[PDB]
């Protein structure tokens, strides 16, 4: 029995433990409730603004589009305080766990992004943070480790499984199943078992709002299609939910593509995986033909979520959202070109939305559209691994 | 087939409990596994539950973590656990065989072809460890289709609505679960469960079976005393295993001598 749907269509659910469902009913009436609190609204708008910086910018990129018919906006969640949108859904979860009279996070990180996210808003409002991550993204992550354990935060490399994302997701729950009275789950995506896919959503949502209000006051319409990549779902799902009732607005998700879809070696699910049931919900994964999980690769360290957040799924299906995949390479050339012609070095996620929008550009250059590409980090983490890439080429 | 109902109602007779170990398939190897599996019964199991390797198995600690991962280190697949159980009841004709799985093992070809799978080569029972009771239609409705009896979870916690559903739901056995958190023997449950066992009888759920954290012969007897049917001891077992892996002769020694002391602690 819950308040809210647990299923967009046939996509999502509560597949977990059955000791966990008083947690999840829990945490959907604490939702549900603080939704029509304003003093709960009223903390959470002070937080986005005055600590984590919002309204973000929105950013007209001429340079790039120059000689097209493509006009292209940057929603600019680069600029958001922790320099990714993962902050804004953190705030709303640590109110949810303080209304919860919760005093404990727990958090799973692959990149470490939102881990860095849930670490920080955990030392703002005074509450003990733990954050699993695969040992070997531990390996790989040091400078997001550190920022971690500079803010207080205990992180706790997974060994288990394949040292990664799913295998963090994992402890994450376990540790759950037996502190929940305590502890609440800081989950990173719109993902996972209901209420997670909604509330991760609806405190992600300010992305596609203030996009709205500012594509209106500077072009006196809606844009013709809002671009977003697709790991879990959140920024996407952020940048989409303000404009799902406006029919004329495409909506377009771009997985990670990795090597090419036709080598396996990918992170794309949604469209070129299979529907199973893990992590609490039924959605697209990245599995064996015997149904054992496996990792998504992309040259994107963020791009590594092994399925997709069962809302995508279901837009997918009826045919409101379009889903796509951009390449290593793609996302690569769509880096390089953002930083040498506008000055601004995305993260190489979004580098993915980015390159997709460039391929609707550069491929129809005189077709008239009013794209917004959501860049949903800066690249600066990034520069490592694209200078290692670039002198691999000698380039440099 | 009725293979619970047969044991449940010989052991009342005995006036017995019934000890249940957990062991994974094909940990550390099928050959392995197999002497391991008849050894557990040949000193006294009354029944079983088997693990299906799989990649994500988030409802255990890491005793079992690493059980899984030692059979994936020797290549085991679902396909061969299944000619792995069809062989198991070759052998045995009326020990309960009960298969722990998680959710996606079941539903990736098929919830129904599953099932089918399962009646085909003899298993009694199927528990999906992330399936409660909400999400558990397609689950139970095969089951039955197929002869196995789905496993319901009662947790410490459990309202009266649930015991409902559970005692109704439920066939084979009602798995009591010691306490919150995740399987190991390092940790034992620290909630009396009398109440939630009288509750079960007068709803006429299945037996119970309790399970999570019972590693010695004290925990068997205090189950059966608190009027449960028996108890599962899983970790405590696959601790034994993980200690001898370099010497498999010391390793069903002491697995010997481990099921018969918790057995002898179910008798009356
Ligand atoms: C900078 C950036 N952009 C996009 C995404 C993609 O996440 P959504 O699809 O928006 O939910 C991520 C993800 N990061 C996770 C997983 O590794 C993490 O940090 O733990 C990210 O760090
Ligand atoms: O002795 P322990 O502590 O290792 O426990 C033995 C567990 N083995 S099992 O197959 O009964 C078993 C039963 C239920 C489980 O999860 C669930 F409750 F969520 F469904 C997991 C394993
Ligand atoms: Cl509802
Ligand atoms: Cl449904
Ligand atoms: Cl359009
Ligand atoms: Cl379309
Ligand atoms: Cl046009
Ligand atoms: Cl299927
Ligand atoms: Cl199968
Ligand atoms: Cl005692
Ligand atoms: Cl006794
Ligand atoms: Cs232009
Ligand atoms: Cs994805």
């Amino acid at each position: 029995t819950t308040l809210l749907n647990p299923y967009f269509g046939e996509f999502g659910g509560m597949y977990v433990p059955q000791i966990l469902m008083p947690a999840l009913n829990q945490l959907e009436e604490a939702f549900v409730s603080a939704q029509k609190d304003p003093e709960f609204q009223a903390q959470f708008a002070d937080l986005l603004k005055n600590y984590a910086g919002r309204p973000t910018a929105l950013t007209k990129c001429q340079n790039i589009t120059a000689g097209t018919r493509t006009t292209l906006y940057l929603k600019r969640e680069d600029l958001l305080h922790g320099g990714a949108h993962k902050t804004n859904q953190v705030l709303g979860q640590a109110l949810l766990a303080k209304r919860m009279g919760k005093s404990e996070i727990i958090a799973e990180t692959g990149a470490g992004q939102h881990g860095v996210a849930s670490a920080l808003a955990s030392a703002l409002l005074g509450l003990k943070c733990r954050i699993y991550m695969g040992a070997k993204d531990v390996e790989r992550q040091s400078p997001n480790v550190f920022r971690m354990r500079l803010m207080g935060a205990e992180v706790i490399p997974v060994h288990s499984g394949s040292a990664t994302l799913k295998d963090a997701c994992n402890e994450a729950l376990r540790d759950w199943s037996g502190s929940y009275e305590t502890a609440h789950y800081m989950l990173g995506t719109a993902a996972g078992p209901h209420p997670y896919p909604t509330i991760v959503r609806e405190f992600q949502r300010m992305i596609g709002e203030e996009t709205k209000a500012q594509i209106l006051d500077k072009e006196g319409r809606l844009p013709d299609a809002v671009i977003a990549c697709v790991g879990g779902g959140s920024n996407a799902i952020g940048m989409f939910a303000d404009f799902i009732n406006d029919t004329s607005v495409g909506l377009i998700g771009v997985e990670p593509g990795g090597h090419g879809i036709e080598t396996g070696e990918h992170g794309a699910p949604l469209k070129h995986g299979r529907v199973g049931i893990y992590f609490g919900m039924k959605a697209p994964m990245m599995q064996t033909a015997d149904g054992q999980i496996e990792e998504s690769y992309s040259i994107s360290a963020g791009l590594d979520f092994p399925s997709v957040g069962p809302q995508h799924a279901y837009l997918n299906s009826i045919g409101r959202a379009d889903y796509v995949s951009i390449t290593d390479d793609e996302a690569l050339e769509a880096f390089k070109t953002l930083c040498r012609h506008e000055g601004i070095i995305p993260a190489l996620e979004s580098s993915h939305a980015l390159a997709h929008a460039l391929k609707m550009m550069r491929e129809q250059p005189e077709k008239e559209q009013l794209l917004v590409v959501n860049l949903a980090g800066r690249g600066d983490k990034d520069i490592f691994t694209v200078h290692d890439i670039l002198k691999a080429r000698g380039e440099i | 087939m009725e293979r619970y109902e047969n044991l449940f109602a010989q052991l009342n007779d005995r006036r017995e409990g019934a000890f249940v170990p957990f062991v994974t398939l094909g940990d550390p190897g099928i050959e392995q596994s197999l002497k391991i599996i008849d050894t557990l019964i040949d000193a006294g199991a009354d029944a079983l539950e088997l693990g299906v390797p799989f990649s994500d198995p988030l409802a255990d600690g890491p005793t079992i973590q690493n059980a899984n991962l030692r059979a994936f280190a020797a290549g085991v697949t679902p396909a061969q656990c299944f000619e792995m159980l069809a062989l198991i009841r070759e052998k045995h004709p009326t020990i309960p065989i009960g298969l722990l799985m998680y959710a996606n093992l079941v539903f990736n070809n098929g919830i129904d072809a599953f099932y089918a799978r399962c009646e085909q080569v003899g298993v009694d029972s199927v528990l999906v460890a992330d399936v409660p009771v909400e999400e558990s239609a397609p689950f139970r409705q095969a089951a039955l289709r197929h002869n196995i009896a789905p496993i319901f979870i009662c947790p410490p916690n459990a309202d009266d609505d649930l015991l409902r559903q559970v005692a109704s739901y439920g066939r084979g056995y009602t798995y009591l679960l010691s306490r919150s958190g995740v399987t190991g023997a390092e940790n034992r449950g620290a909630l009396p469960l009398h109440h939630l066992i009288e509750k079960l009888k007068e709803y006429h759920a299945a037996p119970a079976l309790q399970g999570f954290g019972i590693s010695s012969p004290e925990q068997v007897s205090a189950a059966v005393r608190a009027g449960a049917a028996g108890a599962i001891s899983g970790s405590a077992i696959v601790k034994i295993i993980e200690k001898n892996l370099a010497s498999p002769k010391q390793m069903l020694a002491e697995l010997r001598s481990f099921v018969s002391a918790m057995k002898a602690a179910s008798r009356a």
